[PDB]
């Protein structure tokens, strides 16, 4: 649970993180 | 062992229904093909969402908290973020369950 | 080893700096296959072992 989130990402990479894998 | 793989591979080729019978015009095919970088190309969150439907989640939090660390050759250090440790023990299932993920989409659901 | 390195840590930066080459229409498509995959053979899926699993 609580998914992962991976170590390393900078903003805009989380922002394309949380917008295609969720 | 993979020769007696090759030899009920010939053997599934030859019991078919009529298969060498070409006086209409029928046709064979074999195709024989590898999975371009297939170890590099596996993108972790990816493996994580197609992992946790098989697993407990934690299990599947372990195997993908892994595959993050960082890799050292003597002066560099570097981290990993895209694609698989080939090197670990559970490796093995990693290749086999995302593989078979490829099966659903060239040989199609209903064949 | 040093040189397969240096492209090593080069696609791995270039990878944090492009986002992820997956698009999200792609991954709701091989999501949805393998729920439909896995809910058409009733798999039941893998558990935790609790405290003695006596193997």
């Amino acid at each position: 649970v609580q998914p992962f989130h991976l170590r390393g990402m900078s903003s805009t990479f989380s922002q394309r993180s949380r917008d295609i894998f969720d | 062992p993979p020769p007696l793989l090759v030899y009920k591979w010939c053997q599934g080729i030859n019991n078919l229904q009529d298969v060498w019978e070409t006086s209409e015009g029928e046709c064979n095919v074999m195709l024989e093909s590898r999975f371009e970088k297939m170890y590099e190309k596996i993108d972790l969150t990816l493996l994580n969402r197609l992992l946790r439907l098989i697993v407990d989640h934690n299990i599947a939090d372990y195997m993908t908290a892994k595959n993050n660390v960082v890799i050292n050759y003597k002066d560099m250090n570097h981290t990993n973020s895209y694609g698989i440790i080939r090197g670990l023990q559970f490796a093995s299932f990693i290749v086999q369950y995302y593989g078979l993920v490829m099966d659903l989409l060239v040989l199609g659901l209903h064949r | 080893t040093r040189l397969y390195l240096k492209a090593e840590q080069e696609r791995q930066h270039n990878y944090l700096k492009d986002g992820p080459y997956i698009t999200a229409e792609e991954a709701v498509a091989v999501y949805t296959t393998t729920v439909h995959w896995l809910e058409s053979r009733r798999f039941s899926p893998i558990p935790f072992p609790p405290l003695s699993y006596k193997h």
